[PDB]
């Protein structure tokens, strides 16, 4: 992976420059954002409980798909999707405090399209879910760390669909 | 139509929710960086008929069978028709410039124009040609860099606009081929 | 309608994963982007540009790459005269890297398919430092100028999009018919003595007519 | 970078970040300016580092420009120069990153197995490390010098 | 702990094969490899699926590659999934 | 070729700047030949067969102006000349009238090619090309009698 | 693997007859070679840390590859960069004093290309590299074995392109 | 032979008229300017062999191929044929120096200089490089800013003269290839 | 030991010698008085091997000897050709052995580890065991130098 800071590096380091006033721009730009991205972070990891809930209970549940024959049915197949709505919030978080999505192409959206085409995992109702965490988790950080959490989201459920 | 406002709320009712904070922080950088849309757009209307007639003569300096007879270009009426075409694409991409969004230019104009141009024998290269012309012509007089024309502006980085300038000229120029 | 595929107890019964032999994350069948592009009887031009130009090898990494390929038939459409005129210039010998930075403007890091397109549009930066927008309005995807012909075509690393005519970077230097030269003098006492302005001169104190004036002195 | 040793951490730990690592991070985000005031000043003084370092590194050790040595002759030695201003870089990129982890990577992992390749006495390139530290201490503060100083000294102790 | 440090040839460390990778690097191949065993028939031990596939870490998939070539194995397709290349810093 | 070059890439640059000219041209002049090619009846009725026709026009030019710069035509034998004549048989279209098109644009290719023609006089330094004009019009007898 | 020996039995096992004249002219050819192969493994096995240093001086040093930018810019891909030379001399040294390049076939050749078209290992390079060790090899070894040698590199080279 | 004295009455003969007083004008210009171009001539014609010594053996450098066996720089008669040709082209470059025009230069060595080193065999860019060493240590040495040897001069603008140096250089080099 | 690899090879094995194995033991101890005669001739040659190799080592590489160099001085020139008697007497076992195990594990695993902990330059070593290699093969016949010249050329390869 890398962050912001280790992108400018790879920039600046495979020209083969040194650091000039462009990229010294990019990393104050990082170093203001900076104390924004860890309050967001440790409000998401506060709340991740309530997030998951309430975007559960809005998305998914009294439908078809935790009445029987959904792929919510029983109770491994329940456990087995709050827990990667789990994975979504944490990564997600990850990605936000980066400042840099390629934790996203490295452990999660790696195989993860094939894997549900894989499975019967409707792409759809995932996507939802996703969206319910990005509004709840919006309500939570505010508007400016609610808008970067957003890009995020947006780049994963970017990622399944 | 729809400008960047309509595009953030239509986006959020195919999302079936309320639009919060994020949607809005892209808005909002398009309201800080809306004064220099608005001289964007001011330098786009001001020089457009000069624009018009330039491209238009360029097209058929760099293809002169379209002023051969037989051409679409040939008599004084294909002439004049002709650089009112132009004249009409510039004036819904100086719309599209202001809305933000490209629904006033696919709305309008472009839908219905490809069929138009094939149903009348227009050479859809040709017309692609012109609106590449003003494409450049308008990326120019858009970042001051015209030749004939220096106007005094304090000085600020436009690139982002520029992109969506050449955008929507992009996609009247994708549209017609 | 919809089973969930489980080996025992999990639904109906359907092997798992929806195959005959209950088994995931098999090998993949597609290729790289250039046998895919190699296979097929059109992008043969585009198989022998990514030959000369050497970015044959930046397709055939495994990080994701879509490339924005024209067909055969496209590099025909670029035979009007206005085509003709912009990419004329490159069917002269030594232009390779023309060549490389047309090409480096179809290949766009990252996976842009059609419904991470569709609704939405978005501006990404190519294999080249220019820039593109993406964008699918009313089930209709345009990459920059041209139109998109046929939708995805995967191949291991990313996606082959296909499209009806050679987009154009928009800092495209178009290279010169014949080479330019700098002026010579060949008469130095008449054409560089004569042109150039004396000191006195230059206040308008002595008479004006000074036939030219310089502002270089090279070849 | 700091950051991303951070996430690794708790990544291959399955959690979140914790409150502590959270503070480190909101300690080095606002230690920044000062980072890259460091690394401003070893970027526009890096020609004074290393010639003068290189003076000291050929008048500390004779060996390798005197005949039949790995530095020997002009373009020999412009090439060792080169090498000088290579670790002056990867050093600021170590500065601005808050970790050694850009040191390590582009420069360290693998360095003794590449001179020893070369025919390089690896000792003389730690030797030319440590005269440009004490030309880049002697261009900066106390407390500066002392973090900067310290970046030279991990390269160092990887040399040795 | 980075493998490179220090290569064989007098070093105390009996040779071994020594990869690339970085201290925790995550770069992964995805890998079709077949194997047909030799063990087998001497040690009468219960037979296993032997073509599979796989995430092999980056830095030791340089070994369990050569291993595979040892015991006869044959590979198909070698593709690197997890990371991304020619990255100077970051993995 | 190598002697070719700025002479056979300025031929193929005078055929290519002169297309909707010659297109236009030799369908117009088609329509002239025969009244029973206009009519009701013939395929030229219709505006979207019209449409077709002049997209035809450009397609055989567009291929013919290929085959000059890449010395032999089966850049053209590829798709275009083979299996053309089963489609216009397939469809009713007229072979007489495409094969009289083809020796228009034949004529007004290679008075364009020899400055001959009375209205387009671009400045070329003089020399010879009738092997070049014999190769123009060999590739317009080749698709003319593939219509036919 | 297999030898020129194993080979001979190979084909006249598979044939199931026994060793016929011509078989017996092969495995001869073969042992007439045979000590001119041992001294030619001697001489490379004594210098084999030379005939990599020489031909990464003569093929790889110096030019875009070793620049910033190119393939072995940094010292991790320089050390595995040079780490694949070794292997390509020794296995074909094996491949040389075997008499037959199966070795090369089923321990080096096997899955190589799908790693440096993985990568972004340059083929052209490599080649390039491998024939610098062509020569250097050939001048260690002289003309007979340097032949010998020649067709295991060019073997080599002929896999990877 | 041609100075610029007989390319103003070649052109005047050409225009068929007599001389004129712009004409007249810019050869006061080149009278005026004088003894600057006798003191170029004097820098030039002073340092020349050692200007051929480092141009010859700086092309020798950059390619060691000529000096390998095979190579046209290869064995002394080679090598001497090699620093013949150095010093004549500075001999006839210095003529064009004093003559202010490359009429002198060019019939005696611009014409058929390219067909005898084809027909010899003679690598065209090592002699095309060789022109552009001696092309610059003479800028140097005409601009009095040689690192070597610095005569007094009384100050003034040689650049003028300079350029026009370069050009006979460039005109040379041109040539060769 | 040819003896001592053949058996472990079977004992991992786990089988009895085979046929094939037999025949490379009667070779070996068929060539047994030959290798005795080498390694004879080597011992009471040593004292003179060890000093010529010495002189052509320091003459050819006066580096290390001179002010700066490890082996400035009488007793750094004593300890000098004290190691080039090491590696004579390490030959002299790893020819009777008939295999390098001996020469390896006594003087060769670990070796670049001790000599760097030394400050050695250990090419000047792999020179000096290069001199004592040219006087050894003047000490001996054509097919017997090429012997005992390649047990040199081993320990040669395993210093570089
Ligand atoms: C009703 C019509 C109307 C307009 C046409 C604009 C015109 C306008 N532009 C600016 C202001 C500005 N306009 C630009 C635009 C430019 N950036 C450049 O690189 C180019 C030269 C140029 C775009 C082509 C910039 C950069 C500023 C800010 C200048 C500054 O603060 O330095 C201002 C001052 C107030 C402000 O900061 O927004 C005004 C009145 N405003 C209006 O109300
Ligand atoms: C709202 C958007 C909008 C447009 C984009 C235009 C498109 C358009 N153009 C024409 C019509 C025309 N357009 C042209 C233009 C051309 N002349 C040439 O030489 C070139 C090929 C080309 C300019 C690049 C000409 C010549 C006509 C008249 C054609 C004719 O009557 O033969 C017509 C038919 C009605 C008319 O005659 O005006 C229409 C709908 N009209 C619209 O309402
Ligand atoms: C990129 C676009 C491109 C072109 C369009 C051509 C244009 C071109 N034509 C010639 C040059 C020429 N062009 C012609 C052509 C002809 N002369 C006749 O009298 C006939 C009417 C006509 C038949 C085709 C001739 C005869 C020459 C000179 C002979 C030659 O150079 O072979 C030259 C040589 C340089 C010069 O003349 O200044 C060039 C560059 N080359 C290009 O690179
Ligand atoms: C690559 C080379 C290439 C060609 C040469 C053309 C050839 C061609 N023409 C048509 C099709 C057509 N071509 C014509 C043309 C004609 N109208 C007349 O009055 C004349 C007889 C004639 C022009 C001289 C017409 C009218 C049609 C449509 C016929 C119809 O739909 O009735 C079609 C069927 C598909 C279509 O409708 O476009 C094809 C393959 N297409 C190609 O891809
Ligand atoms: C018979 C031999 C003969 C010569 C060799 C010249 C030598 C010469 N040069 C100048 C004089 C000069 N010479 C130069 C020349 C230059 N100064 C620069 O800084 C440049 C390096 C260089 C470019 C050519 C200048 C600039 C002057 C003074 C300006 C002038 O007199 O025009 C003078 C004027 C008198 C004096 O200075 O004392 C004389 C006699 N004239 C001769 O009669
Ligand atoms: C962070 C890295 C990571 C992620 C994200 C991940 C996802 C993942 N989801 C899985 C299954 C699943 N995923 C779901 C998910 C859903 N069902 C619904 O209806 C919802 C709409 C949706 C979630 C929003 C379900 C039901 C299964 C179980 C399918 C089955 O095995 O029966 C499985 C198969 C293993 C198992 O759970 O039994 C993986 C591996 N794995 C990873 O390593
Ligand atoms: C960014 C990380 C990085 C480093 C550091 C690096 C070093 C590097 N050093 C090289 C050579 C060299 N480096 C040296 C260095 C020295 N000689 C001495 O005696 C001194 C102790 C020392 C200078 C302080 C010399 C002499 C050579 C060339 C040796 C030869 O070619 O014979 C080469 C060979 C080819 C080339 O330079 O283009 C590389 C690639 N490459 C990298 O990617
Ligand atoms: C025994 C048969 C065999 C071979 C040959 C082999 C090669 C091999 N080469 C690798 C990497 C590599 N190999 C190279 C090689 C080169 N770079 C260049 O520019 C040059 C042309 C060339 C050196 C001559 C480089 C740079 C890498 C690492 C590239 C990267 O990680 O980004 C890796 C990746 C991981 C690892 O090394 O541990 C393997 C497995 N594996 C095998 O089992
Ligand atoms: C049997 C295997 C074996 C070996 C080889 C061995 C070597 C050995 N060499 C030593 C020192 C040394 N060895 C050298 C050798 C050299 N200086 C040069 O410049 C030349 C390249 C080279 C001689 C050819 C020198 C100078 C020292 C002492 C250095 C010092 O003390 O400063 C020491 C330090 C203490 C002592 O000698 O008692 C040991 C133990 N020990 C062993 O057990
Ligand atoms: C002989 C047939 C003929 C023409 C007609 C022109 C037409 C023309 N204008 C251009 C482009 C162009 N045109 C203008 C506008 C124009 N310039 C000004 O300074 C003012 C005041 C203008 C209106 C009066 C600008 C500003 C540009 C951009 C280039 C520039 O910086 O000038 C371009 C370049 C197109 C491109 O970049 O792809 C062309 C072809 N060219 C021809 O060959
Ligand atoms: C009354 C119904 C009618 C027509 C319509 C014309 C159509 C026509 N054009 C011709 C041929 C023709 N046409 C042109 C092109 C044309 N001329 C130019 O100079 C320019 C600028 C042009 C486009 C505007 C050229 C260049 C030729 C070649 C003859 C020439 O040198 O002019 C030919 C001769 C065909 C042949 O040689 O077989 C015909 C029949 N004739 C008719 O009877
Ligand atoms: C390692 C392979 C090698 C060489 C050999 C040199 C060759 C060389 N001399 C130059 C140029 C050059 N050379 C001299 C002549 C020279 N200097 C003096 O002061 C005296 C007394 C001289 C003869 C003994 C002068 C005067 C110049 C002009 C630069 C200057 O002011 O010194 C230039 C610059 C060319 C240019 O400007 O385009 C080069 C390349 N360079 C190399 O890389």
């Amino acid at each position: 992976m890398q962050d912001a800071i280790t992108a400018v590096i790879n920039t600046a380091d495979v020209q083969g420059k040194y650091l000039d006033d462009n990229s010294l721009d990019k990393l104050r730009g990082y170093f203001e954002t900076g104390e924004l991205r860890v309050r967001a972070a440790a409000t998401i990891a506060a709340n991740a409980a309530t997030i998951i809930k309430e975007s559960v209970a809005k998305a998914l549940l009294y439908s078809d798909i935790t009445r029987p024959g959904g792929n919510m049915y029983t109770t491994r197949r329940y456990a087995a999707c709050i827990r990667d709505l789990d994975y979504y919030l944490r990564y997600a978080t990850y990605g936000m405090l980066a400042g840099d999505p390629s934790i996203l192409d490295e452990r999660v959206l790696n195989g993860l399209k094939e894997t549900y085409n894989s499975l019967g995992v409707p792409i759809g109702a995932t996507v939802q879910a996703i969206q319910a965490m990005k509004e709840v988790t919006a309500s939570l950080v505010g508007t400016n760390a609610g808008q970067e959490m957003a890009v995020y989201f947006d780049y994963i459920c970017s990622g399944l669909s | 139509m729809l400008d960047a406002f309509s595009r953030v709320v239509v986006n959020s009712d195919s999302k079936a929710a309320y639009v919060g904070g994020s949607d809005l922080q892209s808005l909002k950088t398009f309201i800080s960086d809306g004064n220099k849309r608005l001289d964007a757009v001011n330098c786009i209307v001001s020089n457009a008929s000069c624009i018009v007639s330039d491209a238009i003569s360029g097209m058929i300096c760099e293809n002169p069978g379209l002023i051969a007879p037989g051409g679409n270009c040939y008599t004084n009426r294909r002439m004049a028709a002709c650089l009112r075409d132009g004249e009409i694409i510039l004036r819904y991409v100086s719309y599209a410039l202001l809305a933000g969004d490209s629904s006033v230019l696919d709305d309008r104009c472009l839908n219905g124009l490809k069929e138009t141009y094939i149903a009348l024998g227009v050479p859809t290269a040709s017309t692609s040609r012109a609106v590449s012309i003003m494409k450049a012509a308008s990326t120019a007089f858009i970042m001051n860099t015209a030749s004939g024309r220096k106007i005094e502006i304090a000085a600020g980085d436009c690139q982002a606009l520029q992109s969506e300038a050449a955008a929507y000229f992009d996609k009247v120029g994708s549209a017609v081929d | 309608a919809y089973p969930y595929t489980g080996s025992g107890y999990g639904g109906v019964g359907v092997p798992y994963a929806n195959d005959k032999v209950g088994q995931l994350y098999k090998v993949t069948p597609t290729s790289n982007i250039v046998d895919t592009a190699a296979s097929v009887s059109i992008f043969s031009t585009l198989v022998t540009l990514l030959a000369q130009t050497g970015l044959d090898y930046e397709l055939k990494k495994s990080g994701p790459f879509t490339v924005f390929a024209p067909t055969n038939d496209a590099f025909t459409d670029l035979l009007n005269a206005h085509g003709f005129a912009s990419f004329g210039p490159l069917l002269r010998p030594g232009n390779t890297d023309t060549l490389r930075d047309v090409l480096l403007y179809h290949v766009v890091r990252g996976t842009y398919d059609a419904r991470d397109v569709v609704g939405k549009s978005v501006t990404v930066e190519t294999m080249g430092g220019d820039e593109v927008t993406i964008s699918c309005m009313k089930r209709k995807l345009v990459v920059g100028s041209s139109a998109v012909i046929r939708k995805d075509v995967s191949c291991s690393n990313g996606v082959i999009h296909v499209i009806k005519s050679v987009l154009k970077p928009p800092s495209y230097v178009r290279p010169d018919i014949r080479p330019q030269s700098q002026p010579m003098p060949e008469s130095i006492v008449q054409d560089v003595y004569g042109k150039m302005l004396t000191p006195r001169q230059a206040l308008g104190i002595d008479a004006a007519p000074e036939s030219g004036a310089l502002t270089s002195f090279y070849q | 970078s700091i950051v991303t040793k951070s996430i690794v951490n708790a990544d291959a730990e399955a959690r979140y970040l914790s409150p502590g690592e959270l503070e480190r991070i909101k300690s080095f985000v606002l230690s920044g300016q000062r980072r890259l005031r460091i690394a401003q000043t070893l970027t526009e003084n890096r020609e004074m580092i290393v010639k003068k370092g290189g003076q000291q590194l050929f008048q500390k050790r004779t060996d390798v420009v005197s005949p039949g040595g790995n530095a020997y002759g002009e373009e020999m030695t412009a090439t060792c120069l080169r090498d000088l201003d290579y670790y002056l870089r990867l050093v600021t990129y170590g500065i601005v990153a808050g970790d050694v982890t850009p040191i390590e990577e582009i420069g360290l992992v693998g360095v003794k197995e590449m001179y020893n390749s070369l025919g390089t006495p690896i000792s003389g390139v730690s030797e030319g490390v440590r005269c440009m530290k004490d030309v880049a201490c002697s261009l900066l503060s106390g407390e500066d010098s002392a973090e900067a100083g310290f970046y030279f000294d991990y390269t160092l102790g990887a040399m040795q | 702990g980075y493998d490179m440090d220090g290569s064989g040839s007098g070093s105390l460390n009996p040779l071994r094969i020594k990869s690339s990778g970085v201290e925790k690097d995550r770069r992964a191949f995805k890998i079709t490899y077949c194997l047909p065993s030799e063990s087998r028939l001497f040690t009468y031990r219960e037979l296993q699926n032997v073509y599979t596939t796989k995430l092999v870490p980056f830095s030791s998939w340089y070994a369990e590659q050569q291993r595979i070539q040892k015991m006869g194995g044959k590979i198909f397709k070698v593709e690197l999934a997890a990371g991304g290349q020619m990255r100077s810093c970051g993995n």
